[PDB]
Formats: structure tokens, C-alpha cells, sequence
């Protein structure tokens, strides 16, 4: 019971373990501000609910796809990323290889929807 | 070996901006535009998190400010506009009843206003403080008349404060600086995460800062850069020190109408002795503080340099005198006993008396055509209030010579907030992201 | 072992406070271009075996039916000429040159300066008034609005008729309607149905009796708060509508004159023919009708041996103690002590309601905006449907009933007492034998 | 069809069938009015839907969980539950208890993942 | 790539590998006009993951579902659909039965959650 | 044995209406609310797509018109009222420094207008262009003392054309027509797809366009139904026609204290000769121009058949002339001396210009606008790039110079721009089902 972002500053693999708590609070002239911001909480969400999507991880927390790690992006080890580091340290790391991998995870969905459709017409 | 896994509500954020809303808890903030505050706001310490904070680069004073004017401009756009009462005055000085220091202070105008009826005139006479009114060529006119217009103020709304609690949107958090004696400009070795800053109330002063937030400590000295001449400084005191603000004058208002449902609030005569506004600071606190000042001062000033306090420079009395509204009446308070000092190697009952202006025609924000009549309040006003922290100005001298020289300053209202606001930052938070594992998705 | 199941769409509700927006249908103040027309094809859902319970007394689409209405009004008279180069001092007399006793002293003729589209220039006007608008100073008068407002003139061009107004609720809310006859705005509801807009309400004002609502399917309805405390209104709904014709039979001319650049005000310059009073017709035989119908239900809550009397009201402001309304855009203010003056105890003949008229309305109840309702050339008839009564009961053997009123609320009531509404609240839990597979 | 509402009144074992059409029917300064009912409707489905993301259930409107029903919370039987009672009725016995099932559903859900994990990093 | 719809006028086939192009830029008085853009491409985007969540093709770009394809909507060779068709062509051909074809989907994917509940119950 | 598949993500469209938004890349357009642009925007070519357009169905035109109405006025509610000088005048003829052109062309008159006293009043002399005075029976008054309020535009605020983007919501997209030789109504073979228009020029004139884009090849004449008498003909150019515009008299701006901070701008003096405002073309490159107008014409008309062009036939001086806002002066010149002619099978034109100060912008009554004097002397050049041209209700056609619609101006640029929705949700049979 950390609360909000209170697994900050915490072991990367102690902190994936409280993700619900950070994602059960994304959604969380005067009156004009308030009701642009409540859009922007909106569009903020959609967005990254899509990547989740069109990637092939909707719905969950943890997903795991079937793009390889590349040692460019980074060459450290298991026992140096997801103990003793957190994960404000590991963004600013790999801050660079964002887009990339986000272009590699999207092409390997497209493969997939196309396999998957393939196997049910063979069958 | 490895491969990438996504995951999502991932602790982590990056510097943004966004626009905060209020949430407060018959004035000039809007505070029944703002929704209520949380009885049991959730504050998360963050362990091991160091977070670098700038509070000269912090947007969140800069949205403050805007929000105060407009607040301000949407509670006076409503009132009576007294174009009728720019005319020729006919006035002469107030000598019954007048102490030696308000020799030719207020003055007695007589004038033609309007009516009810368009085909009506009254002649009406009020006081009127010699700030106000400008000689024509005993022909005056408002100080206004060849620069703008003029809105009463409702009498309904106050002036005072009220805490406001800005609160960042969902997908935002607000992080907060714990580290006592934190100079503002650097990392923070303590944090915690708040959704809503705690209240801050928007008090309007010049060079003292009012009613603020204690130095957890010590006094704390913040500037943008110390070794620049044409920086301000702002002091944050440790304790406060108390000030004692009247006016003794027993005003009588009277009323008006001017146009069909329109009402002019004005002194109609003072009952009694005519004496000068003036406030009242402990000596001895004020001394103590001071010392308190110029020992801080020296960590970046050093032993050999002599700390002189000295009056301001000069300038309009918006930014040479102390202003700030007491009752609701603007008061223009002279500091001079409170900055006429020299400290070489750090050298009952008594008090310093300020003698203070009283201005009705209003000027604020710095700005040009927008003024504002402020009515008279009946009876007579005493408010008791805490200096919290100073604004000054440095004169560079040591760069020449043994001694350094301190005025008073402020004057821009953005560094009044800074005051408060420097504790906060917004983030925002950023849930995704990605990080090798040994986990592969089956086919 | 049971399991819990969750399931999405479950066909469940709270009641809940929402903001309602119009739709009404497809120039006029109730500004219906600012609603979005509705589908022709209204739908309704029966619920089969619900009961759900209403209470028109706490019905917060009341509430925002008063605050949207305020708002509309206001809006309406926004682009329209301040006239406030009128309040002036008038100088009038008397028009006696063709009155009946009826109106003897009522109207007045004054002559004054008014400005004109030149600065420099001034013009003599003179125009007629109807004395409730005008009060003496001292032949020297004033505009009644002189000490407390500005007027704005109500722009010529534009319709006060009412125009039903459909509230709809927004998605993922509902609007509950109950369907029983016999129901008095408080408690359950055997027969209930859904809708997502109400029928078209027309936003009529008036003061004393419920003009053009809508009528009781079965029986006369007494509906109130607490029909034991004293110090609240009773609405009665009725079965049949009362006719009542108001006309205003004098002839206006009506002038106009420029008072500024792009601005004109418009004023009754005379009168055609003899001068007799505003007035309004009831049939004596259907008001005595629908009357003894509301003494027999309202025996059923005081007792069968109490003697139930009617009475004029006893004081107020003219818009509380007369029954006011707009008859073709003019503003009448009819005195009811015709209607309400009998004892009920255990052949074309018409009563006669004489009615004054006013041109500065202060509306709403509130002070600071007055507004100029111009005259309208010609004479002037309307027909309504009384279909309602607003009625306050007295502090023995014999009750005491006067016309009430003057809370623009309780009118919307009248016709909003039919509907709730509701949050949808789709998501729900429940035991099932279904264990998920991992 | 019933119509929108039309199954309110019926026993939770009918009312079960009808999901569709209650479902289908959310979503679908004057201007501000209008607005803020927009907005107020996407925040309103975004919430509920989130919960169900949470708890597993992402894009359902039927989900058997691992999360074994209480006794404490309600002990009919399960003929009296869904042949007797309908869902208006079943709510209000349940009003209570509803923030305890959601909390559970959280932590399985968080639970079932993180072993899911385990088992494709073994494989 | 092509860019945005730079598929149109390709044939059917070729054009369904370009799906994650256009469905990346569905998403992203006077300032009112700017919350109304928003607001308005937020429920379009909104409606159409409902309906797709309703046939239970949440989440996905290529959703194969059981309901049998009649001659009556279209009775063309595949061939001549995939390869020789665009998509605004074969829109435009069968626009007639959009309705029809949603609700199918509907009614199929309500009965096969139904059919998932009583397996589980039933093991 | 085919069964229903569902694709996300299908590059199809539909006719569309949404609201647009502009994206602008101390100025009356305020650009400065305006959200900043794409530094190097995307265009996507539709490679085998034929898609239709309808200049003339195109509501991009209505959105444009309303949103330069409302910016318009925008700018004006915060500018002083002039109420005071609704007065009667005093007035003479300026005949010190005239030319026999200028003989009655301008006005001294002399009023007592307010000051920042309520109490006092100021005897003013300035100088008006006649247009905007109107007699009473020397005793004159501003011409819209009757119908209108006048506001003074503010000093500060520069009118001129700064370009506006239009850009559409995400979930819609802007097609763009490229073939040449197109005239706005039907078929396009070569599209592409933008989310924003190019800058357009909000540029207001009547009965020649100026500043706009010219055609890819030839003169094209485009209208909503060429044989209706009815219609208005746009002729698009391909060249320009370089107009040289001026008002050669040096004016003294004075100003004064009408009120509590508010100050009134007028012409004070002049110095030296008044000469009238006038604007001049090649007639070489005039000759040239028409005599392509007339061959297109042709086309659509018949040869052998006289093409005439005249004057303008009657109507307000802002359509029987040529209206143009000029370094912030507002210009009627008359076109007659270019549309006077009759085509069969270093010298210049000059048009004569006239000047007003109380303008009725967009055809409107009730909300007039005064523009302040400019100092000094003002000439500006611009580009015709297109014309507006009716037809006469025989042999013989005659064309006049037409306008008066400021939809007009847009759709001369607007035309190759359609708005769709995308519908990315569609569905398809093929050999797939779904395991059970
Ligand atoms: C720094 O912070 C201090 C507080 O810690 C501020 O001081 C307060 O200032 C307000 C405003 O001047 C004072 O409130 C006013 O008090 C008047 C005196 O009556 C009081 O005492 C009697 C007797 O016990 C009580 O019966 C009465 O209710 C009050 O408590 C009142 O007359 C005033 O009310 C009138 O004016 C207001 C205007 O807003 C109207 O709305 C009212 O209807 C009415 O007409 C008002 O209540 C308060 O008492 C001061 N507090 C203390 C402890 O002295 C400083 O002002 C602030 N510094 C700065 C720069 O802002
Ligand atoms: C309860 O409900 C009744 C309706 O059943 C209301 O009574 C109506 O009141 C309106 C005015 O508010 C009357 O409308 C006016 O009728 C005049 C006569 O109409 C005849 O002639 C026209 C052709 O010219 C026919 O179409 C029509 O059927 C009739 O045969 C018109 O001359 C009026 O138009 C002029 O004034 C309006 C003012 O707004 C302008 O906008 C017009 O441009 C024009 O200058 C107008 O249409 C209506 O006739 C009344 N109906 C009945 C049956 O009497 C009650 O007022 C209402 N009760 C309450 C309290 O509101
Ligand atoms: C902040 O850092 C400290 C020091 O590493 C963490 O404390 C350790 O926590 C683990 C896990 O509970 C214990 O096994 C160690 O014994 C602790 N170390 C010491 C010296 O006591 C602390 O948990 C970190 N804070 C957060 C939020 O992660
Ligand atoms: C507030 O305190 C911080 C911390 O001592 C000061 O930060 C130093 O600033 C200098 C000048 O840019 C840098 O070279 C140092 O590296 C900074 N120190 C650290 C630890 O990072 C800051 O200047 C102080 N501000 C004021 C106004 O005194
Ligand atoms: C400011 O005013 C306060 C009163 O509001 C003064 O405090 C009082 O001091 C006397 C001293 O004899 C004590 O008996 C009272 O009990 C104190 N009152 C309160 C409320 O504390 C204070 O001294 C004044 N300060 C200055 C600088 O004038
Ligand atoms: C209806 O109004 C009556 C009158 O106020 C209420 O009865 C009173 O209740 C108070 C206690 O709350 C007693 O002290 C009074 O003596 C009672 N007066 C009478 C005349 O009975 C009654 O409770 C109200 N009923 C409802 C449903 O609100
Ligand atoms: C109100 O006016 C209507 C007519 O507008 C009256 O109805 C008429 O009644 C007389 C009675 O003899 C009939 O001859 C007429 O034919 C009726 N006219 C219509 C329209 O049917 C009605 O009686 C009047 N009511 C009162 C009490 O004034
Ligand atoms: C603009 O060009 C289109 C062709 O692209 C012309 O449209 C044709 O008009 C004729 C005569 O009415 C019809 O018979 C053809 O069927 C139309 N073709 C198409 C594709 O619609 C149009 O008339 C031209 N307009 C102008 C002003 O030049
Ligand atoms: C008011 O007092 C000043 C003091 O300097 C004096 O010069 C002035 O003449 C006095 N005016 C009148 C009217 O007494
Ligand atoms: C002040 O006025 C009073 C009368 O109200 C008078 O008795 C007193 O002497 C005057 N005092 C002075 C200093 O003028
Ligand atoms: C002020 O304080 C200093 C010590 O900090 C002391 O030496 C000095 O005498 C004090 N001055 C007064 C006036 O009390
Ligand atoms: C209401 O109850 C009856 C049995 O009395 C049943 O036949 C009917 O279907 C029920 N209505 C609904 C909507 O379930
Ligand atoms: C100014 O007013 C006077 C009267 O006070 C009048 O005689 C004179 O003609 C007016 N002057 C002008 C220019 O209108």
C-alpha cells in the first residue's frame, strides 16, 4: 500500500509489481479550463490504449511480444536492469531506441494478424 | 536470448506543463466557480527519488498570475462605471480638525453629478485624498481622467484572501520539495507526490510579503543568480514578525444614485480628529530579524563586506512605499524605518511607526486603462498581519569597495507567488514503456 | 462453490443529478435554433413489472427547466435598445376624451424631450401610458423603473409564444416516466416506462391558474408537498379544460420614433374609437363544475363534514394577487375574485374578469432588469385552456382556500412531475457456477 | 427486443440475455452545456470500461473469474438469485461489499498475470 | 510507405496491409470550435471500438468471425474481390447490407459467450 | 463457404461536413489564436484514385466566410465608439489645392465634439472625402447617423492578408484536386490527400481578384452553370496583371481626447496639391490577357459570335467599382476604362479611385466601422489573378464586371479542396471462421 507512484525510486522489478495502482489513476472562460483538461485525460488515455492495441497488448499489464532484444539499444544484463536500477533511470537509458522499438513492435503485430488469418483458412 | 516486453502503469514521469484547475475549500477569486477541496488529500512520500526543481522556470507562477487577473477583472466588470464623476471638481483643503502631519493630505470637492432623471443635476461633496486628484491649471480632476475609466468596486465583494489549492488533471501529479532549507534551484533530495498544492492565499503586497509560509529552519536567501546585479532577492523568513496597520479616521459613507440603479459610495465627512494612517513593528523583532538576514547574506557576500540597508531608490509609491489593501482600503506604508541600517561584523517595548498614504483610485497589475474606484469603508480599520519574507534589490558596491548595499524591491507580482510556489512542480506521467526479459509470446 | 461473475449491460439504475440538454423540434425568445431538433419518431418503453418511486417535489429537471428559461430570457433581450435616455420627467394629464367609467384615470398622456439620432439635436414626443408604469414625483412623473433599473425594449421582431421544449437526457442516462392515472407526484409507481426526452413542454407563464398543460386522464389530482402544513401550494389538475377569452378592445396606433443611431422606440401614439378596459370571459356554469370536482376532492384529505370555502387572495404585489399573463404579447393582470368567491357545504351566462395592463415588466422576481414590452398595433384576442389551479390553504369547521402563487417553479412542476431521471449503471456482480480456466 | 430497458422488472437469469441492448445504447454557453454532456458521457464509459481491463475482462460482457464467491456477501441460493430476483433488486442486497469484490477481482487479475509471465520465460 | 490512404484505389488485398497506417491518424466561441474537433473525433474513434468489442474483435485489425457470408449481399468470385476491387469501390457495392451484417454480428458473438459460460460451469 | 471478416484500419471515405480549424503558421485576422503549423506539411497522391468535386457545394466556403466575419469583428469590440461626432456639421469645399478632378471631392468641416471633462467641449476642424457626408438642409452629418454605430478601427491593428490554413480533425482529411485544366465540377484524376490547405489570403475586393493563385496553363473559366444568365463566371488567370494603386496626397494625421483615455484620429491638413487616388496597368499586358479571356470564352460560347465587354450597369459604389483595402485606405476604383471593348473573330490604363472612411464591410447594417487617416502618401502593388465576370441577359454576349458576394473570393481558392470522413470499419468475405 506504497499509494500513488510511491514504487518510485524502487527496484525495477519491485516496482512492476504495484502497476495497477499507477493505471487505475490515469483517468482520475473558468469552467472552459477544466473542460480541456478533462479532454486532454482523455486523448492522453486513448493514445496509449491504442499502442496497446496495435501492438497486440490490449487489456494487460505485462505483455510480452516477439521482438528480440537488440544489444545496440542496450547490453546490460538482467541482473543490472531489473535489480539495482529503477525505472526513471531506465528511460532516460534507453530514451533514444523509443520509436524504434515501438516501429518493431507494431510490424510484428501486422505479421501476426496476417498468420493467424492464414492458419484459420487452412484449417 | 532476450526479448522486449511492454508493460504499462509503469512509475515514472517527465517535466510538463498543462493548466491547473482550483479547489477552493462574495470576493474577487471566484471561489464558487472552484470546485471543493479533498478532506483527506493523499500525500505519497517517494523514497529514494531525487528530483531536480527550478522555481524560476516553473510555469505554474506564470498560470497563477494570469488566473488572478482575470479573476480579478471578471468580479469589477459587472459594477457601476463612474464615467459621470469625471468632471470639475471644485476643492479646497480640510483644515477643522487636522493634526500636523495631514496638512493639505485630504481634500474637501464640490461637483455637478448626474441623476435619476437625465434632466437632473445634484451637487454632491466628498473628501477626496490628494493622491486621487490632479490640478487642472482650485480646479481639479481624478487622477484617471486623461488615461482611462473608472468601476467601483461592488461594496458586497471583499478583497480578502482566500486559499486557493491549484490541482493538476488526471495523467498529471504535482510533485513537492520536503527538503528544508531548499534554496529553490537544484535537486531535492526528499519528495512526495500531492495531486493539490496546499492553499495559498493570493495576498497582494509589494516590498513585504504578507500572511505567507515560515522557513522550516533558518532564513532561507533565493535569487535567480546571486551575482547578478539586476536580480531580486527573496528572503524567506524563519519567524514571522508582526505588523500593526490602521487608520483612525471615524469615516462616514454616503450613497448616491447617479443613474437609474446605479449607486456612488463616497466619504461624506470624518468624525473627530484627522490623523495619519500609519503600522507599528516590534523593534526588537525587527532587529533580530534583520540580524538573522544579514548573517545569511554573508555566505555569499563574505565577513569583510559591510551589509548596508538603505530606503528605495524612488520611483511611483506602486514600487517605492509598502503597499497592500487593509479592510479592504489600499494602503501606501513608507519602510524607511525598517531599511536604515549598516551592519559591521554582524552590530523594552519600543516600536517602529510607519506613516501611510490612502489611495481610492486604483492602479493594479501594472497595467494601463483599467482602474478602479475603491468605496470607503465606515468606521474605522485596524488589521493585524505577519511579515513572512522581504524583497530586495542589491547594489553591487563590493565589487569596488567594503560595502554592499540592500533596498527593498518587488513590485512584480509574479515574485510573490514564487514565494509559494516553490516547493511544486507538474509532472506528467508517462505509463508506458518497455525492458528486455526472458518472455516470449506463444504462436 | 460459486464463482464471481462479471457481467457488462446489466438493465440497472440510480437515480442521479445530470445537466439535461434541448432538443424541442423544427424568430422567437425560447431561441429553439439554439436546441438540437429531435427524431420524429419519439420511443417508449414500457417497463412490464416495475415499480419505481417518484418524487415531484425533489426533481431537480425542475430546476434546470427555471434556470434555462432565465437564461433564454435575458439572452433574448440582449441586441435589443436600452432605453435609457427615457427616464426623463414626464409631463402628463389625462386621457378623458373618449373613457368609459372602466378606465377612468387609468390611462395618461405625457409629453417629454427625447433624444434624437443627432447629439446636438433634441425632439417633443408625446405618447400614452397605462398609470401602473408611471408614478408622480410631486402633473410631473417619472418612469416607475426611474430609482431601480435600467429598461431594455423587448426587440419587435420577435414572438414570446411559448414552444414545447423536449428535455433529453444524455447518453448513459435514462428518463423514468410514470404512467399511472391516478398518481399524486410522490411515492411508488406500479407502470413506468422509459423515454430518453419528455414530451414537448410549453413554458408558459402565468400567475394564479395553470394555462395550456396538460389535463388528469380520470379524476381531479391534488398534489402537494404536505397537504397537512399550511404554508405550501396545492396544485390541482384538471379533467376538462375552463375556456377563458381575454381580449384588450381598444384600437392602438402604434408610432415610432429614432432615439439614436440605428435605434428606435416604440410607444402607443392613440386610440381608435371608445376606450373600455382589458377583460376575460369563463363560462359560469363549467366553472362551477370543475369547482364542485375540487371540493370533492379536496373533502377527501380535509374531512366529509368540512365546509370548504373559496376566497380572493389578501395582498402582495399585483403579480402575486392577480392572475397574470401574455396575451398576444401584451401583459395582463386579471383580477380572479370572480372565480374564487363560494361556500360548498355537506344559458351563455359568463363571469367577468376585468384585467389592467403593463408595459414595464420585472419578471422572475428579481430586480435591476426591467424590460419594455412596445404595444401592438390593432386589438387584441386570445383563447386559452385553464387546465390547472394553484391554490394556498388557510390556518375550526370551515377551510379556507385563496388563489396562490408567485414561484415560477411550481408551473414547470405541473407538468415535470411525470419524470425522473436516472444513471444507467451497466457493470454488476453476481455468483454464478463458472470458474474461469488458467 | 424489449427495447432499452425493456428487461428491467425480469429475473437476472432473463435480464442476462439482453446485455447487447443495454450495452449498445452508451455513448449514443449553451454549447458548453452540450459539451460537458459529451465529455461526461466518454469519461463515464472509460471508467467502466478501464475496471473491466483491470480485472481481465477486456472487451466481454460475460466473465467467469478465479474469484470464489462469499457466502458473508449473499447466501441464497443460486435458484432463488437468478429465477426470483431481478438485477434492480440483487444490487441493492449487494450495494454493500461491492468495493471488496472489485478489490479482489484487482488482485487476482495482477496475480494471474504475473504467472503467466513465468510460464512463457520457462517455455 | 504509401502514407496516409495511400492504399486507395490499390486492390482489396494489397491495400489490407497498410490497416495500421490509417488507424494510427483516427485518434491525432473560438476555442469552443476547438474542443468540438476534438471532442467529436474522440466519439467517433469511441463508437467504432465499441462495435468492434461488442462483435468481440476487440483489439484486433483482421477479426474472422462465424457468421457465413450470403450471395444475396454480393455473389463475386473471391478473386474478383481481392484482386481487381478497391475498397471504396467494394463499399460502395455492398452498402445496402451494412445493417444486416452488423446485427448478425451481434446476435453471433452473444451466443458464444453464452456456449463459454456453460463449459466452464459444466468442467 | 465464405464467412463475414472484419478489417480496422480500411482506406475508404465519405462525404463529409465537420468544423475546421485554422493553423496561422497586432493583425485584425489574429493569427495569433490560430494553433501553429506542420514546418513541412504531407501531401499523400492517391495513385489510381478518381474522386469528384463540387466547387460550388463546397462548404469550406461558408465556414471560411464565417470565420472572417467573426474575426472582423473581434477585433473591433475592444476599439473606441465614436458616438460624439454624430453631429451636425459646419462644412465648405477644400478649393485651395484642387484640381479640376478634385472639385468637390473633399470637405472642411467643423464641429464641437466632447473632451475628457464631461464638462467641456472642443471646437475640431477636419477634413472628410464627401462619401461620408451626407447633407441635412453647410449643414451635413456623417452619413451613418441613420442606420449605424461606428466604431474606430484600432491604430494598432493592421488589416492586411496574412495567410490562413485550414485543417481538419483527426478521423478527416482534406483531398486535394491537382489536374490542370480543372474547373471545380466533376471528376478528378489526380488527387492527393493534406490535413491543411495551403495559406490562403483573406484578401477582400470586388471585382477583381487579387493576390490569388494563378492557373497551371490557361485562362479557366469556371461557374455553376455557364448558360444561366444568373451566375457569376470566375476567370482565373495564368499570368498576372501587375496594378500600380496610389493616393498621392500627403495627409496630417491629427488626433484628440474625446473622452476618459479615448482619442479620435483625422486628416488635419494636406500638403501641397491634392490630386485624386488612381490605379494603373500595362494596356499591352491588359490586351493580352482579355484577349485570352475572350478566346475561352469562345469556347463556350461559339466563334464567330461578338464577345463585348461594358461597365458595370448600376447598383452601391462597392459593386459598380472595383473596392480595395490599400496600405489600410479603402479604395473604389472605377474598371470601366478596362472592361470597354469589342472582340471579333509604357502606355498605361489609369482608373480613376475614389476614398471613404465609414465602411460597410460584408453587407451588413448597423455595424460600421471608421478607418483612421494614414500619414503620408500610399502606393501599393498588386496582382490580378483573376476577374468576376456576369453575363448580359442574339449575336452578340456582353460581359460586365460583377461581384458583391465575398463567397465568391474563396471559392476561386477553395475549389481544390473537398472535406471526407474516413470510415476505417468495413467488412469483407473470405475464407476464414473463427475456432469455437
Ligand atoms: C493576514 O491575516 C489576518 C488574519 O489572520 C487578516 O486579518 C483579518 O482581516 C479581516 C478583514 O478585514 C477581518 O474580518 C472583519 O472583521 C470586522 C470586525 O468584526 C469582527 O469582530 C467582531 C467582534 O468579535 C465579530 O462580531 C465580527 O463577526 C468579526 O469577527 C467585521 O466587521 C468585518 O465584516 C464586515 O466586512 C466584510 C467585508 O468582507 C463583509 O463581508 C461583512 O458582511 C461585514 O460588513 C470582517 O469580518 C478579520 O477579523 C481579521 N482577523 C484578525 C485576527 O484580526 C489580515 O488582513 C491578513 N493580511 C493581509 C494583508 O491581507
Ligand atoms: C394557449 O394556446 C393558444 C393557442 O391554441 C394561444 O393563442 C394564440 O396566440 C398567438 C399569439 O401569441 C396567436 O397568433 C397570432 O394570430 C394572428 C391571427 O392569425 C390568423 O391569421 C393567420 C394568417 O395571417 C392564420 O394563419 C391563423 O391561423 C389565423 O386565422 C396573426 O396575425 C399573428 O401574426 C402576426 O403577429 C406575430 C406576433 O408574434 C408576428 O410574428 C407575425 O409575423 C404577424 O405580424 C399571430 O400568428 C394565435 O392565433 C392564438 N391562437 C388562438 C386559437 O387563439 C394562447 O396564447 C396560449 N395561452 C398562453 C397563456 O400563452
Ligand atoms: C530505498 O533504498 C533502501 C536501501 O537499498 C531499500 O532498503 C532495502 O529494502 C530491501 C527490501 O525490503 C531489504 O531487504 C533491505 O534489507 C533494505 N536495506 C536496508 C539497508 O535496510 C528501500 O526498500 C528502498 N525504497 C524503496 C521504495 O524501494
Ligand atoms: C542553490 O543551491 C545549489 C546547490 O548548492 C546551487 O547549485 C550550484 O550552482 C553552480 C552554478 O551554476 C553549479 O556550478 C554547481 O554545480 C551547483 N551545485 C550543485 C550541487 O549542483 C545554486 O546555485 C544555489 N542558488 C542560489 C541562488 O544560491
Ligand atoms: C499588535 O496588536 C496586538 C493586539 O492585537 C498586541 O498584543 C497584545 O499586547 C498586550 C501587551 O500589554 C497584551 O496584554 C495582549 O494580551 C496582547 N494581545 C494579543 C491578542 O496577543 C501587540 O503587542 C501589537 N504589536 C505591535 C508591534 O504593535
Ligand atoms: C407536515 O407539516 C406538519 C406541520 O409542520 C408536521 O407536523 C409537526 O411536526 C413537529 C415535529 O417535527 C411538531 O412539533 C408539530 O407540532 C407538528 N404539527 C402538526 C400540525 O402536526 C408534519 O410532520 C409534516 N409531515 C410531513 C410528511 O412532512
Ligand atoms: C369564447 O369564445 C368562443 C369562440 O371563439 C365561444 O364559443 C362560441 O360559443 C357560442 C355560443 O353560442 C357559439 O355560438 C359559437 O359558435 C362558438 N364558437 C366556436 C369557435 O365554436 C365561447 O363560448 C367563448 N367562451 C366564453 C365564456 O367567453
Ligand atoms: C466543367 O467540366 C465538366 C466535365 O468535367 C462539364 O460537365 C459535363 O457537362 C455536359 C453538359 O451539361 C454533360 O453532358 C456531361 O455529362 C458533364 N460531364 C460530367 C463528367 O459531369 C461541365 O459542364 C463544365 N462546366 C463549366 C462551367 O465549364
Ligand atoms: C493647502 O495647503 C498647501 C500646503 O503646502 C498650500 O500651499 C495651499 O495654498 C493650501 N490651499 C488652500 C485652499 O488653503
Ligand atoms: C473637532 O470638532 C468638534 C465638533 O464636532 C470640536 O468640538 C473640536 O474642538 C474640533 N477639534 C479640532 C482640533 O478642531
Ligand atoms: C540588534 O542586534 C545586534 C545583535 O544581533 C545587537 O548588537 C544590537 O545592539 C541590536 N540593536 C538594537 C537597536 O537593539
Ligand atoms: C412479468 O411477470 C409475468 C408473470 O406474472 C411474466 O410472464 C412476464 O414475462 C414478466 N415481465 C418481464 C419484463 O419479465
Ligand atoms: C458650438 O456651440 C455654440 C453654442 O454654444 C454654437 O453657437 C456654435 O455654432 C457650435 N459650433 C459648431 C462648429 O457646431
Amino acid at each position: 500500500s506504497l499509494g500513488f507512484l510511491g514504487a518510485a525510486g524502487s527496484t525495477m522489478g519491485a516496482a512492476s509489481m504495484t502497476l495497477t495502482v499507477q493505471a487505475r489513476n490515469l483517468l482520475s472562460h473558468w469552467g472552459i479550463k477544466q473542460l480541456q483538461a478533462r479532454v486532454l485525460a482523455v486523448e492522453h488515455y486513448l493514445r496509449d490504449q491504442q499502442l496497446l492495441g496495435i501492438w497486440g497488448c490490449s487489456g494487460k499489464l505485462i505483455c510480452c511480444t516477439n521482438v528480440p532484444w537488440n544489444s545496440s539499444w542496450s547490453n546490460r544484463n538482467l541482473s543490472e536492469i531489473w535489480d539495482n536500477m529503477t525505472w526513471l533511470q531506465w528511460d532516460k537509458e534507453i530514451s533514444n531506441y523509443t520509436q524504434i522499438i515501438y516501429g518493431l513492435l507494431e510490424e510484428s503485430q501486422n505479421q501476426q494478424e496476417k498468420n493467424e488469418q492464414d492458419l484459420l483458412a487452412l484449417d | 536470448n532476450l526479448w522486449v516486453t511492454v508493460y504499462y502503469g509503469v512509475p515514472v514521469w517527465k517535466d510538463a506543463e498543462t493548466t491547473l484547475f482550483c479547489a477552493s475549500d462574495h470576493n474577487v477569486w471566484a471561489t464558487h466557480c472552484c470546485v471543493p477541496t479533498d478532506p483527506n488529500p493523499q500525500e505519497i512520500h517517494l523514497e529514494n527519488v531525487t528530483e531536480e526543481f527550478n522555481m524560476w522556470k516553473n510555469n505554474m507562477v506564470e498560470q497563477m498570475h494570469e488566473d488572478i487577473i482575470s479573476l480579478w477583472d471578471q468580479s469589477l466588470k459587472p459594477c457601476v462605471k463612474l464615467t459621470p464623476l469625471c468632471v470639475t471638481l471644485q476643492c479646497t483643503n480640510v483644515t477643522n480638525n487636522i493634526t500636523d502631519d495631514m496638512r493639505g493630505e485630504l481634500k474637501n470637492c464640490s461637483f455637478n453629478m448626474t441623476t435619476e432623471l437625465r434632466d437632473k443635476k445634484q451637487k454632491v461633496y466628498s473628501l477626496f485624498y490628494r493622491l486621487d486628484v490632479v490640478q487642472i491649471n482650485k480646479e481639479y480632476r481624478l487622477i484617471n481622467c486623461n488615461t482611462s475609466a473608472i468601476t467601483q468596486a461592488c461594496p458586497k465583494v471583499s478583497f480578502e484572501p482566500i486559499p486557493i489549492h491549484y490541482c493538476a488533471p488526471a495523467g498529471f501529479a504535482i510533485l513537492k520539495c520536503k527538503d528544508k532549507k531548499f534554496n529553490g534551484t537544484g535537486p531535492c533530495p526528499s519528495v512526495s507526490t500531492v495531486q493539490c498544492t496546499h492553499g495559498i492565499k493570493p495576498v497582494v503586497s509589494t516590498q513585504l510579503l504578507l500572511n505567507g509560509s515560515l522557513a522550516e529552519e533558518e532564513v532561507i536567501i533565493r535569487s535567480e543568480n546571486i551575482t547578478n546585479n539586476a536580480k531580486n532577492i527573496l528572503v524567506q523568513l524563519n519567524t514571522p514578525v508582526q505588523i500593526n496597520c490602521t487608520r483612525p479616521n471615524n469615516n462616514t459613507v454616503k450613497s448616491i444614485r447617479i443613474g437609474p440603479g446605479q449607486w456612488f459610495y463616497y466619504t461624506g465627512d470624518i468624525i473627530g480628529d484627522i490623523r495619519q494612517a500609519h503600522c507599528n513593528v516590534s523593534k526588537a523583532t525587527w532587529n533580530e530579524t534583520l540580524g538573522k538576514v544579514v548573517k545569511q547574506l554573508r555566505k555569499h557576500f563574505g565577513n569583510n563586506t559591510i551589509i548596508r540597508f538603505a530606503q528605495s531608490s524612488g520611483g511611483d509609491l506602486e514600487v517605492t512605499t509598502h503597499s497592500f489593501n487593509c479592510g479592504g482600503e489600499f494602503f501606501y506604508c513608507n519602510t524607511s524605518g525598517l531599511f536604515n541600517s549598516t551592519w559591521i561584523s554582524n552590530t523594552s517595548n519600543d516600536s517602529i511607526t510607519l506613516p501611510c498614504r490612502i489611495k481610492q483610485i486604483i492602479n493594479m497589475w501594472q497595467r494601463i486603462g483599467q482602474a478602479m474606484y475603491a468605496p470607503p469603508i465606515q468606521g474605522v480599520i485596524r488589521c493585524v498581519s505577519n511579515i513572512t519574507g522581504l524583497i530586495l534589490t542589491r547594489d553591487g558596491g563590493s565589487t569596488n569597495s567594503t560595502t554592499e548595499t540592500f533596498r527593498p524591491g518587488g513590485g512584480d507580482m509574479r515574485d510573490n507567488w514564487r514565494s509559494e510556489l516553490y516547493k511544486y512542480k507538474v509532472v506528467k506521467i508517462e505509463p508506458l514503456g518497455v525492458a528486455p526479459t526472458r518472455c516470449k509470446r506463444r504462436v
